[PDB]
């Protein structure tokens, strides 16, 4: 029961940068690598008195990688496990996919092979990347292709970061996003979206941080991935493995785009005035004000939903709450599926990082659903791709790197087919 | 690891570069004698980009100072921070250019450019991973424009894939130094549209405007103008030199700003710049930085951006700040001014954050807006050039040297069709 | 060339007759010495000055 | 705190090499504990990671040591370079590889890099004379 | 079970001085010559007796003779750290060099010194009791290591005959080299290293450079960091003589299990794990892991690609925390791969060997204290190319008769150059005939 | 042990020798008074290679000074480090050669060479094992050229199997310094091609070039020229006086440089030379060494290797360096500029590393390259010789003293054949069919 986690790009490293802080804190591992079996899914016990993680930070710019090499966790990782090139990809899909990827990907995947060979009960991979950049999207795509031809039958959970509808820190990311999805369709198995506008609104509304930085985003994302991998780590009344996600959430092999959510995101003081029970956190996990992707599922129809529960929850009232939800009329389920829930319970309450902004709560919920509001997201990105492509803007960069107009037109029509598929299935 | 090779041409280039290396050396904590004396070890980790270790903490700049007359470099070396430059990097001319583009590009470049190419080639292959070259020169002078231009042509001929930044000061009719300003500027822009990767336009009008409206100085000597250009140059390459939340390297910036291969003339602005009498009545927040950034009184070009449309823009922030306020501020200033931003590009603003502000400041920012109002400056240059060229003023000091008139006619055609396509995209 | 140990030819001189045209900027983006002869096997000349002829 | 080798000879080692001696240049080993911090046989807390792509002030100083040991030695060199004369020699006995020949520190193996000489000093214009 | 080692030349002594630095650390013998009062690190009162000979009371002197012609390097040993250790009559030294001249060291300068050595090696092999053999060290580039290094072997063949004589050569690299005549010295020596040595082990300096740069992350290496991880290979293929093992292997086993035909004895070394202290304790190395890492072309002590040829018979020395269960568990997998293949008529394949003593680290050295290690020694038709590359550049020079006027001036004639070349051309057909 | 007997001839020879004895005496740590003042145990160990320790604790060089006028004797006695010489090795005539090879080789030679040879015989039998005789002279004058040549021939016929270095300056191409320059140089080289073992060629013209462009000296005196030549000689013979990771003595360098018995005219460069300004800013690394070392503008000769293919090359580095870096720089310079190296010799570059640098420097290097572009000098000198000889200018000054015209004709023809042989071994190919 071991899952190795690769991180691609500037956002991937910083997300995993908070993830591994959380993991060392949940298993009490000192930053120099030793404790003062449950951890076996993440930290391999090497030699004696040493636990090295099953991850690879890989990037093309050396700035953040060697910031890790200088930081507090020098002694935690390998020295050889933090891959880093010499020059960036510069928000350029073709540059990251055909020029520099061709030299960095071979060392990368010939490192993951002996990580997988060290493993014995590999559950699957999970990838962290943002499609807005060049390293995250470009060699991210290239790596996922070569993983699919190497292992194939193993799961590849993808926690991607799409561009928000209006928030954006680049210009060409629509080109990068569309070129990225043409491989994100048929190479990742279970793809969980994570916009940034939604997490900004959560941090402003719930945690009442008036000045949130990327660290707070990374910290609560780490809470989500830790909450859905705690089914493997910590023991509960009724828990699932990685193979249950693709079994109960993917009705068709091309419809895998999961809205994520979490509850309760609550500060220290708002907690005093609010009761945190199973009823309201299961209700509040379905309000669009507590999802991690900006889309309105009131316009969509739920296809399948999964609910990870942590803490002190016995199945009587979690069965009651999912019963009330099924009777509600605000949200609708698809005709194609009458019983659309998959509950899972875990004993360990979610931990807290000292200095974090989250309260120490005794019970939490990590909801991962499927809808057609994703069918709204792809169109909202399709429009602002077609604006720029109608004038042939920024194209000469990708063509100079070695691509052509064919990949633009065919990746655009791939998104069109995906849209047609979502409007068909939603009926 | 990524290396910036600095190149200074001419009088303005040498004096701008003198203040530039003074500011950069201060940021990296190296004292004027050449030894490291910083406090945090953040500074050591990224001085390969700008210095080479000589002997026992002796770091020397990676600069090449060229001109056709050692008159400016004598004052450069005589001043403070003079012993840092390596004596081999200086290059010499005994004749002198004299505002004559032909003298700077055909007769004296013909024997000067081989030696400086040897120096640049040596300094470029000493390092391992080039990031690109960075040039400071003028567009009115002779040895700045002419020599600098031929160097751009030769370098882009030999090392075509590396980046190249050109800080060029352009002439204005009100701040009109030379009389052949159009004859030099027109030929120089004609070369820069075909050789340079991106050009950041400077000019002394907007620099005086900044020093009198914002700074409200009394006697703004050239040292202060050269400092403003210096603070801009440092702010551009900040993200290479310090760790950031969202890094932006030179190539990253060029690809986010240049939509079409000919549209690479940017107008620049720096912030915060407030008088010492008004540093009491103000605060320092991201709104205070953005309100001052997008103001047209804080540009460094003689082209009002609200005479046209912003094609794209970029903002490099420095200091510990909140990316939420950064993003919502860029989004607000884009939604509220719906007429100054082009329609067929959504989210016209690229942003990036770095975590080390300049010494003594809490928070800073630098702006690079690829607008379409830059063709107004090209019109006020092109129309002067026709006014003189119609009747052959000053033309013989060029024609009698080897240059043909077709270089002038062609320079006018590229200037004219380039402003035609700027006007098309607006 | 001290930079790269390779011997290199010096850069051609810029000529005014050949200037920079409109599009040559894009021609750029798309864009070896030897000891001379020291001929040992070539025929050395011999003029008809031999003492026998005289 | 430089190491003191028990060896004694006619001359004294130059200050620029005796001021910076490591635990390796002893006459007698500690057969009991070879893996220790004395001999840099354990991971160095100081010294960058093998992948580190930053700038370390040594660069070319060390010639046959691993990255962490090289960085440790060069940092100690620059650290105690203060007490030395101003134009001190640039190399050090620690940076140079440790040969099995010379660990015993018998003779004076490193002195030339600091001796006062007039070897390759050509005359300055002020000091120039035609040997009248 | 006592074996004496002769070191021949500039390379022989430099290498040997790191080999003997190591053994004095393995058996707790301080450089002054004797073990300490307290701190009895070692068990086994006999272990040292195969390299050292305890003379009188509390003094272990080696069984070795450094020999050379230039007095410049031997006299570094006479006054180094081990002034005490090496007794005076084993540091043989001449007065004038062979100077990269095989003929000069084999005919002129060798003859007056060979008698002094062969009279010394006798009264060393007499103090011995159960002489297992000799193991010689030399480089086939120079003159001393090639000229009398061959003359010494031949005369050792007469006086003893059947006693094994291990050959650890240091061949010239394909392109990264330091000499010019080294094609001539390499051919002339091998022709005589062919019919007198019992097992020869190839070693190229460059293929060891690539290891230190890549694995040990040493950006600028040097001869010490090479001679260091050579003793780690000598230490491992002899630890079965010194310390007890679950499945031991003696010197006479190597010859029997690796040499299919009397002239084909050239081995492809390797070693694993070669890892620094910083990655040593982060990456667990299992008995099945390191044995994988000991078969890649990127970890051979010779720059030849074992994919161009078929392995004939491999040999595997393990040390440390190793149980024979896993040894047989891994060797299973290696035979199942398709990237490496044995010759048709060798179905058996390997010969393993396990020793309990973990490898020792050399303070100030480069390796780390490792749980368990392997010292692979193969025998492949991959060398069949090495002599062909070394042949090509020999004949490339001989067609103009360059540099020859030196060799015949010292006593040779043009016969030896030929008769040595058609020997090497015949040896190539041998590696071809076998590989059919 | 190994020994070098030093001989200085004529005015140029004696001034170079004064400077050379100063740098060496300071390298080995003795003051101008002759007493020892060193700091180095490694200094004493090999001083016998140059010094005979006289009773009373005073080291005197093993040098013999010869000329035909007492002026240079007084000069070499005068300067600092001048009274370190034994006043019995100051052998000198009293007439003067008068820039006349005939007077130097037939009349005053046959009168002074006897006492000179008595002194040399005594000095050579003093020490045990002679490595070689070193002879520093010129090729323009009479007593340096003719007398030195007579001495070389006598020494060869006496000691037929010892090394012989000849450091010779040759007439500059563009500006001469004697009207009978070719008449002297032709006969001199005709004898050197038969007797000397290796001749290192210098030139005052190239020395001026170097001191004016690289050193950027305003006014270089003769002091600085002799300084550079002395640094070069110290470099070429350091490896005998100091122990290194890889050693190379005189005979080894000869064997590795000279492929054919007539090709022993080298060209020389030394590194690093840098003005005191740039010395503050440059770093001393093997790249910085090799870049200046391979530069054609750095050779201390009038031959420019752009006109010919390097036959072979040798590089003696001094200071403690990475052999990997050394060899990789050599490989790169050999592989990039591949057309400028001879074809039928693979790996044309010999390298060597001595562990002690010249004092004050961290690291240095010396280059000795045997190139076929050295034929330029002989072609120019021979055409000038024939231009003079066809009309018999200045010929009587030699003819009316014993020499015939057959001597001149034979010397010109031998030089004219040496150049043709250079041409052949430059333009020869490996495949051997293409050139016809
Ligand atoms: N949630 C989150 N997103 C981040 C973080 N850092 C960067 N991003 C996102 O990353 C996107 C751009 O890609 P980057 O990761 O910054 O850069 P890249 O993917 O490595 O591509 P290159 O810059 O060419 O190397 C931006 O839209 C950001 O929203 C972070 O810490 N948290
Ligand atoms: N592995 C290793 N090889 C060395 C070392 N030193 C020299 N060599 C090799 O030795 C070859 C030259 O011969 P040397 O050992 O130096 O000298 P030699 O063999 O005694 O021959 P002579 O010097 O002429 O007497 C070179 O090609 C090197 O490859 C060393 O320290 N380690
Ligand atoms: N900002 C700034 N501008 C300068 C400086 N010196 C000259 N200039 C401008 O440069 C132009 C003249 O440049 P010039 O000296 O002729 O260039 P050159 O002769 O080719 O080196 C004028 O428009 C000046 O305003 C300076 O030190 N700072
Ligand atoms: N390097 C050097 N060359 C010298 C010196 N003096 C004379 N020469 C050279 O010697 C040549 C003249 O030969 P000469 O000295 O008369 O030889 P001699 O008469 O035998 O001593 C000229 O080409 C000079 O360049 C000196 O001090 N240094
Ligand atoms: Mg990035
Ligand atoms: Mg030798």
């Amino acid at each position: 029961r071991e899952v190795i986690s690769i991180h691609i790009g500037q956002a991937g490293i910083q997300v995993g940068n908070a993830c591994w802080e959380l993991y060392c804190l949940e298993h009490g591992i000192q930053p120099d690598g030793q404790m003062p079996d449950a951890f076996n899914t993440f930290f391999s016990e090497t030699g004696a008195g040493k636990h090295v993680p099953r991850c690879i930070f890989l990037d093309l710019e050396p700035t953040v990688v060697d910031e890790v090499r200088t930081g507090t966790y020098r002694q935690l990782f390998h020295p050889e496990q933090l891959i880093s090139g010499k020059e960036d990809a510069a928000n350029n899909f073709a540059r990251g996919h055909y020029t520099i990827g061709k030299e960095i990907v071979d060392l990368a995947l010939d490192r993951i092979r002996k990580l997988a060979d060290n493993c014995t009960g590999l559950q699957g991979f999970l990838v962290f990347n943002a499609v807005g950049g060049g390293t995250g999207s470009g060699l991210g795509s290239l790596l996922l292709e070569r993983l699919s031809v190497d292992y194939g039958k193993k799961s590849k959970l993808g926690f991607t970061v799409y561009p928000s509808p209006q928030v954006s820190t680049a210009v060409v990311e629509p080109y990068n996003s569309v070129l990225s999805t043409h491989s994100l369709l048929e190479h990742t198995d279970v793809a969980v979206m994570l916009d940034n506008e939604a997490i900004y609104d959560i941090c402003r509304r719930s945690l009442d941080i008036e000045r949130p930085t990327y660290t707070n985003l990374n910290r609560l994302i780490a809470q989500v991935i830790s909450s859905l991998t705690a089914s493997l780590r910590f023991d509960g009344a009724l828990n699932v493995d990685i193979t249950e996600f693709q079994t109960n959430l993917v009705p068709y092999p091309r419809i895998h785009f999961m809205l994520s959510s979490y509850a309760p995101i609550i500060s220290a003081e708002k907690a005093y005035h609010e009761q945190l029970s199973v009823a309201e956190i299961t209700n509040a996990a379905f309000e669009p004000a507590s999802m991690m992707v900006k889309c309105d599922p009131r316009h969509g129809k739920y296809m399948a939903c999964c609910l990870m529960y942590r803490g002190d929850v016995v199945p009587k009232d979690v069965n009651a709450s999912v019963a009330t939800i099924k009777t509600k009329r605000t949200i609708q389920f698809v005709d194609w599926c009458p019983t659309g829930f998959k509950c899972g319970i875990n004993y360990q309450p979610p931990t807290v990082v000292p200095g974090g902004d989250l309260a120490k709560v005794q019970r939490a919920v990590c909801m991962i659903s499927n809808s057609t509001a994703i069918g709204e997201i792809f169109s909202r990105l399709d429009h602002k791709f077609d604006l720029m492509y109608a004038k042939r803007a920024f194209v000469h960069w990708y063509v100079g790197e070695g691509m052509e107009e064919g990949e633009f037109s065919e990746a655009r029509e791939d998104l069109a087919a995906l849209e047609k598929d979502f409007e068909e299935v939603g009926a | 690891m990524r290396e910036i090779v600095h190149i200074q041409g001419g009088q303005c280039g040498n004096q701008i570069g003198a203040k530039f290396w003074e500011v950069v050396s201060d940021e990296h904590g190296i004292d004027p004698t050449g030894t490291y004396h910083g406090d945090s070890d953040l500074q050591l980790e990224r001085i390969n980009v700008y210095f080479n270790e000589a002997t026992g903490g002796r770091y020397v700049p990676r600069a090449i100072l060229m001109d056709l007359e050692p008159g400016t470099m004598d004052s450069v070396r005589s001043g403070p921070y003079g012993q840092i430059f390596r004596p081999d990097n200086f290059v010499f001319g005994q004749t002198g250019a004299g505002n004559n583009w032909a003298k700077g590009h055909y007769t004296e470049g013909a024997e000067l450019i081989d030696s400086v190419l040897d120096v640049v080639r040596k300094e470029a292959e000493s390092c391992d991973c080039l990031q690109g070259f960075q040039v400071c020169h003028s567009l009115g002078g002779g040895t700045g424009s002419g020599m600098g231009t031929l160097l751009i042509s030769k370098i882009r001929e030999e090392y075509p894939d590396r980046m190249m930044l050109t800080f060029s000061v352009v002439p204005s009719p009100k701040v009109s130094d030379t009389v052949v300003e159009p004859y030099n500027a027109t030929l120089s822009v004609h070369q820069l549209v075909e050789n340079a990767d991106e050009c950041m336009v400077l000019d002394n009008e907007a620099l005086y405007d900044i020093c009198f409206r914002t700074l409200k100085l009394t006697t703004p000597t050239f040292g202060d103008l050269n400092h403003l250009i210096s603070a801009v140059m440092s702010g551009i390459t900040c993200c290479l030199r310090f760790p950031g939340q969202l890094n932006a390297d030179l190539r990253k910036l060029a690809v986010n700003l240049i939509p079409f291969p000919r549209l690479h003339f940017f107008m620049v602005g720096f912030t915060p710049l407030t008088s010492r009498g008004s540093q009491q009545y103000r605060a320092l927040t991201v709104p205070e930085l953005t309100q001052q950034m997008w103001d047209a009184k804080n540009m460094m070009c003689a082209a009002d951006p609200r005479h046209g449309r912003y094609l794209t823009a970029s903002a490099l922030f420095r200091g510990r700040m909140s990316t939420k306020e950064v993003d919502e501020q860029m989004l607000n200033v884009q939604n509220k001014n719906s007429s100054y931003f082009v329609e067929w590009i959504p989210n016209n603003v690229k942003s990036s954050v770095c975590d080390i502000p300049p010494k003594g400041l809490k928070m800073s920012a630098t702006f690079i807006g690829n607008s379409t109002a830059i063709q107004e400056m090209f019109k006020r240059v092109s129309e002067q050039f026709t006014a003189m060229f119609r009747r052959k003023a000053f033309l013989h000091w060029y024609t009698g040297e080897g240059m043909d008139e077709m270089e002038f006619t062609e320079a006018e055609s590229n200037m004219n069709d380039l402003v035609s396509e700027y006007q098309q995209y607006q | 060339s001290k930079s790269t140990l390779s011997y290199k030819y010096p850069a051609g001189r810029p000529n005014p007759t050949g200037f920079l045209k409109k599009g040559d900027g894009e021609m750029i983006k798309t864009k070896k010495p030897s000891p001379p002869q020291a001929g040992a096997y070539k025929r050395r000349e011999n003029p008809p000055n031999t003492a026998f002829r005289r | 705190s430089p190491n003191s080798t028990g060896t004694v000879t006619q001359y004294n080692h130059p200050m620029f090499v005796s001021q910076r001696l490591t635990g390796n240049f002893t006459s007698q080993f500690e057969m009991n504990s070879l893996p220790s911090h004395k001999y840099e046989t354990l991971p160095i807390r100081s010294g960058h990671l093998p992948g580190y792509q930053g700038h370390v002030p040594g660069g070319v100083g060390a010639i046959a040591q691993r990255k962490p040991a090289a960085a440790m030695h060069t940092m100690t060199h620059l650290a105690t370079s203060g007490s030395l004369p101003k134009g001190s020699p640039q190399t050090d006995m620690s940076l140079v590889d440790l040969r099995p020949e010379q660990r015993s520190m018998a003779k004076v193996y490193m002195y030339a890099e600091g001796a006062k000489t007039s070897f390759l000093k050509f005359p300055t214009p002020k000091t120039f004379d035609h040997r009248n």
